[PDB]
């Protein structure tokens, strides 16, 4: 579907496509993803070289991804850290809390502008 | 036979290396065969000192990875299980494999047995067909503890999937941290789209590793 | 030789779309017994006059997953190969592999098929090897996978597969002893 | 009443023993079920297969299940006289042993091939196999070779004579007469 | 059971069309690795109301040629057993079995599935 976002660009929302996947199994949106990844690497590296390149806002969300992703970088730099002192609950909830940051990254990934 | 190795690398995506080797030939007859000096056959050929043989099993023998957890208690009654029950020979040469002697429909099974955090083991089945691997889970089940939770393994144990799910994420969100970072440099010197562009293909390259160790877990 | 020499030229040579030979490989669904898998046809085709003669092999090598896994897999991957005898000009041949779901659901998604020519002169008289030309590195992805019974130009009516509730070794373990949507999503400038 | 309603059902569908008894051994990831025919069925008039089924009880899932007919004659003694005619059924059985244990049922189809109305297509249940890994892991069905070397119970031949490829030779010898044959079999491959 | 007699009683009933349940199989060729296999759709269709819940099971019989011989082949048949599970009504499956040369070469044609 077509969705325009007005802060992320500083004056034109493009209209960027949105891309979604909704599934039961996480296995099968960690390969529908890894897909469709792999086509978009293929598309914008032949697309560059010849298409030109939109101007970002620079500001306010690019600080707000920051945040967001170093509380997590953090979070799993801890938990590694525990994993390798091994006191108890080897690893359980680790997995079922990393997969959980794994999902929330995934539903907004690489807006390419 | 030509026998012919390949090559390919995984971390350049320009398919660039295609390496090929030519590692020798293999010629073989009906008579050479009927002279013995290539076969396996059994019980003749237990004292194992051409480790050639020991591998022309761990190849034509199916194989199937269990995790085992005995989690409040620890697990050495699997010694015992191979080694007085089983009837087992260690080869000296690589003393982490176990040759089944006990003389009934377990001959010509081969273990292994890796005892990390001697709560969590890992055990290993090289059998000559399907019905002597449930024989032998059947059999080993019998003498484990009660709480000794078995568990089939397609790729690989637990805690490796798990430090890969980490190291995969851990990267990527080092990389999107670098994205934030360098733009809030270039605010001090809007963005070069050109950059950002830059930037999502390194952050794609490392979620593509992200992605695949989560199919990993998500099975297990 | 004079074939070898001449073929090896207008293949590696000639940097540009169209080849004098071809490794095409597409995936399909077909049924057995009870269960859908799924096919790899590769297709060779000779467009050129050249003649792979004799001497000439193909090795076909399918590729699961690729990460260095801690214990392993069972099966790393699988290699075919074949004579390829006369193959003369404009023809071709066809080769159907599975792929398809390993002992339950099995099916790890990346999975590429990588087609090889081999020609050792060994075979005819030596004299001093062999030679590995490639050929289409075609990879498998998920969205080729994917089926869409609903949506299908037929509307007959398929019984709804529900892949197995678990493993049979998983079973055999549990008998003998005794939730929202996961998303992901992209965006991309139009 | 229910019970009425099952003698029901089978005298619906319409006394002669066709079939003496039901025997089966495990090879080593082949389950081989056979059957010993009386006079009265004759294998010359009438095409006969076997079948296992599955106790849908223990199998929730559709597996298909798949079985290969063998038919053995054996002359008992020639040297009236008695043929032994059996009839057997081959298929794998890692994929049965997923539930430790199982039962399956075994069917006789019997069809004539001289009427071609298709007129008669007579079937038997000829009886039921439990079979587990408590059983196997104390030996009492398997053939594991050589301690089973003398052959005493004849369901342990008829078990490999139907698991194993066969395959047919003539021998012509056309400038000499033919006698090796024995010393071969009794010599250099030390016949029992 | 009052249904499995229903359905017995209209199957063994000859009403000069086969109504009940019906089970068609029908040729096709595909490809293996390298060569034509011969292939027999069997489709299991219910026409009637009667649902064929549990208890019931399909039995195929793969009968080659016939004159039992001289020399007792490899395989005289193959067999295929299948639990057919809430067939309901109007509703249908499909199963495929290779009739084709598997040994030498060899596929002997007048077969009876």
């Amino acid at each position: 579907r077509e969705v325009a976002m007005t802060d992320l660009c500083p004056a034109g929302p493009i209209q960027a496509v949105e891309i979604q996947v909704e599934s039961s199994s996480l296995a099968d949106i960690c390969r529908a993803h890894h897909a469709v990844v792999g086509r978009m690497q293929t598309m914008v590296t032949e697309q560059a070289t010849q298409g030109s390149s939109a101007p970002d806002l620079r500001v306010q969300y690019l600080r707000q991804i920051h945040a967001n992703h170093e509380t997590l970088l953090r979070e799993v730099q801890t938990l590694r850290d525990r994993l390798c002192t091994e006191d108890e609950a080897s690893s359980c909830a680790t997995a079922q809390r990393l997969l959980q940051v794994y999902r929330q990254l995934r539903h907004p990934s690489l807006i390419l502008l | 036979c030509t026998v012919l190795l390949q090559i390919m690398e995984r971390e350049s995506g320009n398919c660039p290396k295609d390496r090929y080797v030519v590692c020798g030939r293999v010629f073989l007859s009906l008579e050479d065969l009927s002279t013995g000096k290539y076969l396996l056959t059994f019980p003749k050929k237990k004292p194992i000192e051409h480790m050639e043989d020991l591998f022309a099993l761990l190849a034509a023998f199916h194989k199937s990875c269990f995790q085992i957890t005995s989690p409040g208690y620890a697990l050495n009654s699997m010694k015992v299980w191979l080694l007085e029950h089983m009837k087992c020979e260690i080869i000296k040469e690589f003393p982490e494999v176990y040759f089944c002697e006990r003389p009934g429909s377990f001959y010509g099974t081969l273990f292994t047995w890796k005892q990390r955090t001697p709560f969590e083991g890992i055990l290993i089945i090289y059998s000559r067909n399907q019905t002597v691997m449930f024989q032998c889970l059947h059999n080993l089940i019998r003498i484990l503890p009660i709480n000794c939770f078995l568990k089939n393994l397609k790729s690989g144990s637990e805690n490796f999937l798990i430090d890969n799910m980490a190291f995969t994420l851990e990267k990527e969100l080092v990389t999107l941290s670098s994205l934030s970072s360098a733009i809030a440099k270039h605010e001090s010197n809007k963005v070069s789209g050109a950059l950002y562009r830059e930037i999502t293909l390194k952050v794609a390259e490392v979620q593509l590793k992200s992605d695949f160790a989560a199919q990993k877990l998500s099975n297990l | 030789l004079n074939e070898a020499m001449n073929v090896s030229c207008a293949l590696l040579s000639s940097g540009t779309g169209p080849r004098p030979i071809s490794c095409t490989t597409s995936t399909t669904w077909s049924r057995l017994q009870t269960q859908d898998v799924l096919m790899a046809t590769c297709v060779l085709e000779n467009s050129s006059s050249f003649s792979l003669d004799q001497g000439w092999t193909l090795c076909i090598q399918v590729l699961t997953s690729s990460c260095a896994l801690d214990l392993d897999s069972a099966c790393s991957a699988i290699t075919y190969t074949i004579p390829v005898d006369q193959l003369g000009p404009g023809a071709r041949r066809e080769v159907t592999l599975p792929l398809g779901p390993g002992e339950n659901g099995g099916l790890d998604l990346p999975v590429t098929v990588s087609c090889t020519l081999f020609y050792s002169l060994r075979e005819v008289v030596g004299g001093q090897e062999g030679v590995c030309l490639p050929l289409s590195r075609h990879t498998v992805d998920m969205l080729q996978c994917l089926r869409f019974p609903g949506l299908a130009p037929p509307h007959t009516r398929a019984p709804s597969p529900l892949g197995p509730t678990r493993d049979p070794v998983a079973t055999f373990l549990e008998t003998c002893r005794e939730l929202p949507p996961s998303v992901a999503s992209i965006k991309v400038s139009a | 009443i229910i019970s009425k309603s099952y003698k029901a059902l089978i005298n619906l569908v319409q006394s002669e023993q066709l079939v003496e008894k039901i025997w089966y051994r495990v090879i080593d990831d082949s389950l081989v079920v056979g059957v010993k025919t009386t006079s009265s069925l004759k294998l010359s008039l009438n095409d006969v297969t076997l079948s296992l089924l599955m106790d849908q009880a223990h199998d929730s899932r559709f597996r298909l299940l798949k079985c290969q007919n063998r038919v053995i004659k054996l002359s008992t003694n020639p040297f009236k006289k008695e043929c032994v005619q059996i009839i057997t059924a081959v298929t794998s059985l890692s994929p049965l042993l997923t539930f430790s244990k199982f039962c399956c049922t075994v069917l006789l189809q019997i069809m004539e091939r001289e009427s071609g109305n298709c007129p008669k297509d007579r079937y038997v249940v000829c009886g039921r196999v439990f079979l587990s890994l408590e059983d196997l892991s104390t030996g009492k069905y398997l053939l594991t070779f050589p301690k089973k070397k003398p052959i005493e119970h004849m369901e342990d031949l008829f078990a490999l004579l139907a698991a194993f490829h066969k395959s047919c030779f003539q021998i012509t010898s056309p400038g000499y007469a033919l006698n090796s044959m024995k010393v071969w079999l009794l010599e250099h491959m030390k016949c029992e």
